[PDB]
């Protein structure tokens, strides 16, 4: 079918750094992507939409960018309430596909 | 002062302060059907304010990002009051319609929406083998919603809701054939369209065909700065004008 | 508004059918669509399924013949099956509607339920 | 018979044939235009030299 | 028909603001050159008799062309009338959504021959047949069958080497008007079929050899030809900007709007 | 037996013919003709509204709305340039799918003046002064401010009435111009300048938008129909 890489697999950093995270797919999606954030053992929270739309109750750090097959999200200010795992997934056309994951320290 | 309006139509009213000129379908306004262009032989049913009165849909919200949404009118005023009643109840019906959208915002906001009348919008589906199913091109008075993106296909027979081609093949830009109005932010505050009947039979089922249809589609975004209230709701209320149905037997749905 | 909720056996045998039944409120299954995704630690998030809001499936390819979903919008609850349970399954099964302002991405999710396979 | 114009920038002459009315010639001068109906579809009467809105 | 002329005008300083208009209300401007510049007076004897519905639309244009073999018992032709297989003529009608017309019918019929293995092949002038069977009626199963008798339904002979075949159609309809967009269904359960060939019901037309396989086989090939007389119109729709895909329904791949340019000021 | 003559031009099929034909079913009934609304005589009353220009094209626009909509910002110079594009209404890639181009491309001559409408769709609280201007042909298109107001220009006040309309005239050295790209028949220039700057108020978004219509005047007028290049087939359907 058609798969999501999403690179890297985790990542340390630390608050007031800007991150970046990728994700690239088979063929094209027509920026047909969303985002999540999954925190310790619970459900995951939709974070970005369409590509470039943010959620209803998400503030102004994060940021979608992307077109064809790559993709990208940016993190401008961290904060405490940001660490944990981010996803990556396209709703094209089924199957619908996940991203493998990338995880935040925050050391 | 031509920017205050009054419409009175049954028992409700409409009071606006700021509106622009009032758009009448093309030159011609609703009225009852005449005797040289009547089909069926029995006497239509006429109630005359139990229909005729203005009937307001649920609210959607303008966002930064939004593209646009539709609605299908013989279709959105089926549960509606004793209007929907009298559509299961009968087998043919004409009417005419008054629609009022309304959106009001302050004068440091910004935007412009297009709000055009469609009369026999067929739409598209996103798989190319078929038709799009009900249930995604209509809802029951709740707005369906245009997308900034390209639709896939699947299983589900979705409409092809790319903004830009208007679920029809055509240019967004091209549909001021129609009768529209803008909704400036900047100077405007509602909009007024009165369609007459537009069909190529005099009369007409009212479940298996729709036809007309309410594109809002904002052409420039929603626009503010930080302290400005981020809640912008748009208002559809639509007013049948000299509804009459013919041909009574048990009820549909 | 309020939203969805799920309730689940739990823990069930080997090659034994599993049955999950998401409820909702605060919206309507006419309007809506629900999703079936499935988180797995060795295989991450997966989706197995969705029934959509004209009432047609849509199945992933890996789990076509034993999943079957279905639906009653009056009662306003989601009832979904599969069969033949095999150990691979160990994983945090989720409801959550779909058709965020036409856009097909999952809005809410529900609370999950946990399930295990082995005897 | 009937003797019509002859658009240019002189008459013709033409005698109908055949019994029914879905049998005859094209039209190809019948001039009449009302853009009216699509250009000024508004309810108030708005004239050119006065303000749009006041 | 003649377009309107121009009117001179002088400088001018007042409170009139034509120029300056509210295009909120749903209005064109009604605005000339001699109300924001200095014309002269100019007569025009331009007319708008080319853009009439009666010029644009009354040409001849090919909706389908059929092909059929001598040599075969299942050798005839057929056709289910419509107007959308083409690309040109679907689009000039789908200017408007209803339309009335009554129709000129013309036929364009030639022939091949056909890689036969007899030798001295002199073969006569061919002559076709062209059935048109109205929804209800018989259809005929293979080429020598009962049903070319022609006691009721309206068909054609034609020999090959002379003009080609022509005859008029009425408006025929049980509709005030033809439809070219339908927006609902067949069924009154909203299931099943949806869109304009739920009102397609127009009939059928049959094409064959009146003659007999001689000595080889022949190939021929009917080209049909439209064309509207007597034309009503209404209800403007804007024009298809995407390519058509399909017959029966008005599916579609999306495109842009315009083609590039690389700059706003680039002229 | 009358002695006649056929002329050349017999059993011939000339596409656009005017003669009569025998009918197929005789004596038909047809049904009664109804008063629907929005009846079309003409071409020239479509091409008389209004339609929304996308002079934003830029290479990443086409498929979203944002080709419909002209930036306008505040600036820190003056005698800026906003937009410009070729007066080619048929053949120019910005005017060629208008509503007005879109019957320009049956046809090949026309002639006739051309409405442009340009509204304001910026905040109540926001000001601004613009310079309409078109330049007939025979220079080249003009690079400042300088050299664009010595053309037909119109200087637009936005204030409550938030459009104004820059109406192109005929003037042309023939009765008629191509659709086709013609260098013989060129038309001119359309561009925009800032006159003054857009001052905005505090907790006011600096950056406005711009909507542009076209249409066509009461002396226009077109000629020699053919077939539009705006379609295509490889089979049937
Ligand atoms: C030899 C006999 C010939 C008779 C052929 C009759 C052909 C009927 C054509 C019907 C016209 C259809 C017009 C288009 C209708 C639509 O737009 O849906």
């Amino acid at each position: 079918d058609i798969q999501m890489t999403q690179s890297p697999a985790s990542l340390s950093v630390s608050v007031g750094e800007t991150v970046t995270i990728t994700c690239r797919a088979s063929e094209n999606v027509y920026r047909n992507l969303a985002w999540y954030q999954q925190k310790q053992g619970k459900s995951p929270q939709l974070l970005v939409y369409a590509a470039t739309n943010l959620a209803d109750g998400v503030p102004s750090r994060f940021s979608g960018s992307g077109s064809g097959t790559q993709y990208s999200l940016k993190i401008n200010s961290l904060q405490s309430e940001d660490f944990g795992s981010y996803f990556c997934q396209h709703f094209w056309s089924p199957v619908f596909t996940f991203g493998a994951g990338t995880k935040l320290e925050l050391k | 002062s031509d920017r205050v309006r009054s419409i009175t139509l049954g028992n409700s009213t409409i009071t606006t302060q700021e509106c622009a000129n009032v758009v009448v379908g093309y030159g011609v306004w609703p009225e009852y059907l005449k005797d040289n262009e009547a089909t069926a032989e029995d006497q239509p049913t006429q109630p005359d304010v139990a229909t005729c009165r203005f009937y307001t849909l649920e609210s959607v919200q303008w966002m930064k990002n939004s593209a646009g949404w539709w609605w299908k009118l013989p279709d959105a005023l089926s549960q509606m009051g004793l209007f929907g009643q009298n559509m299961q109840y009968h087998y043919l019906g004409r009417t005419g319609y008054t629609i009022h959208v309304q959106c009001n915002a302050s004068k440091f906001h910004q935007g412009c929406l297009l709000v055009v009348c469609v009369p026999e919008a067929e739409m598209g589906c996103s798989n190319l083998n078929n038709t799009p199913e009900f249930s995604e091109l209509s809802g029951g008075d709740s707005a369906r919603m245009f997308t900034d993106t390209q639709v896939g296909e699947s299983n589900a027979k979705k409409v092809q809701t790319a903004v830009w081609n208007a679920g029809m093949g055509v240019g967004v830009g091209n549909l001021t054939i129609f009768p529209h109005q803008w909704i400036n932010l900047r100077t405007n505050n509602s909009a007024t369209l009165v369609m007459p009947y537009i069909n190529s039979v005099p009369m007409d089922n009212m479940f298996r065909h729709n036809n007309l249809t309410l594109m809002i589609i904002p052409f420039v975004p929603l626009n503010y700065s930080e302290g400005s209230s981020p809640y912008v709701p748009i208002t559809v209320t639509i007013a049948p004008m000299c509804a009459e149905y013919n041909g009574l037997r048990l009820a549909s749905n | 508004q309020v939203q969805l909720k799920q309730s689940g056996p739990g823990l069930v045998q080997p090659s034994q059918s599993l049955s999950i039944t998401c409820t909702v409120s605060g919206f309507s299954l006419t309007n809506y669509g629900v999703h079936w995704v499935r988180q797995s630690p060795g295989k991450g998030l997966e989706w197995l399924g969705v029934i959509w809001r004209g009432g047609s499936t849509d199945y992933n390819a890996a789990f076509m013949s034993r999943l079957s979903i279905t639906k009653d919008n009056s009662k306003s609850q989601v009832f979904f099956k599969m069969n033949s349970l095999q150990a691979d399954d160990t994983a945090i099964y989720y409801c959550a509607k779909g058709d965020y302002y036409g856009y097909d991405a999952m809005d809410s999710w529900g609370q999950g339920t946990s399930v295990t396979v082995s005897r | 018979a009937q003797v019509s114009t002859q658009k240019t920038g002189i008459h013709y002459t033409n005698i109908n044939y055949y019994k029914d009315a879905a049998s005859n010639s094209a039209n190809r001068q019948d001039f009449t235009q009302d853009p009216g109906k699509f250009t000024e579809p508004v309810k108030d009467i708005m004239v050119k030299t006065m303000p749009a809105l006041n | 028909a003649r377009v309107a002329d121009t009117i001179s005008s002088r400088p001018t300083n007042s409170e009139s603001i034509p120029a300056l208009t509210a295009a909120e209300t749903g209005h064109t401007s009604q605005v000339v050159p001699s109300d924001t510049m200095q014309t002269r007076h100019v007569k025009n004897y331009h007319s708008r008799s080319e853009s009439s519905i009666e010029n644009f639309l009354c040409r001849s244009a090919c909706v389908y062309y059929a092909t059929y073999t001598n040599n075969s018992k299942k050798g005839f032709a057929e056709w289910v009338i419509n107007t959308r297989q083409v690309a040109q003529l679907r689009r000039k009608l789908e200017l408007f959504t209803y339309l009335r017309f009554d129709l000129e019918l013309t036929f364009v019929i030639t022939s091949a021959q056909q890689p036969s293995t007899a030798s001295s092949v002199d073969a006569p002038v061919q002559t076709h047949q062209i059935m048109y069977v109205p929804p209800g009626g018989p259809v005929p199963t293979k080429v020598k069958d009962y049903a070319w008798q022609t006691s009721t339904n309206p068909s054609v002979f034609w020999t090959e080497g002379n003009a080609p075949p022509r005859m008029s159609i009425p408006f025929i309809s049980i509709g005030n008007a033809y439809s070219c967009f339908y927006d609902g269904w067949t069924q009154f359960s909203r299931n099943g079929v949806y869109g304009i060939n739920t009102l397609n019901n127009m009939g059928t037309l049959y094409m064959r050899h009146v003659n007999e396989a001689g000595q080889g086989p022949i190939k021929s090939t009917v080209r049909i030809y439209f064309k509207p007389k007597h034309v009503k119109a209404w209800v403007p729709r804007p024009p298809r900007l995407c390519q058509y895909e399909k017959q029966k329904n008005v599916n579609f791949s999306p495109i842009g709007v315009t083609t590039s340019r690389t700059d706003i000021i680039t002229t | 037996g009358l002695p006649v003559m056929t002329t050349p031009g017999s059993t011939q099929f000339l596409t656009s013919d005017d003669f009569q034909s025998p009918s197929a079913m005789p004596q038909f009934d047809v049904t009664p003709e109804m008063q629907i609304p929005g009846r079309v005589n003409n071409l020239m009353e479509i091409a008389e509204v209004d339609s929304v220009v996308p002079v934003n094209n830029t290479e990443d626009n086409v498929s979203s709305l944002k080709a419909y909509q002209i930036p306008v910002q505040s600036n820190s110079d003056n005698g800026k340039q906003v937009f410009g594009f070729p007066l080619q209404p048929g053949a120019n890639n910005v005017l060629n799918r208008t509503l007005l181009g879109e019957i320009l491309n049956y046809y090949t001559h026309w002639s006739g003046s051309i409405k442009l409408t340009f509204m304001f769709c910026g905040s109540a609280m926001a000001t601004g002064k613009f310079l309409l201007a078109y330049s007939p042909p025979g220079a080249g298109v003009p690079k400042n401010r300088k050299d664009a107001m010595l053309g037909t220009h119109v200087i637009w006040d936005v204030g409550l009435q938030s459009s104004c309309v820059l109406c192109v005239p005929w003037i042309s050295q023939t009765h008629y111009r191509y659709v086709v790209e013609d260098e013989y028949t060129a038309a001119g220039y359309v561009t925009c300048w800032y006159q003054t700057n857009i001052v905005v108020p505090a907790d006011v978004q600096s950056s406005c938008d711009i909507l542009c219509f076209v249409s066509a005047c009461n002396d226009f007028s077109v000629r020699m129909l053919k077939d539009t290049p705006f379609i295509r087939q490889d089979t049937f359907y």
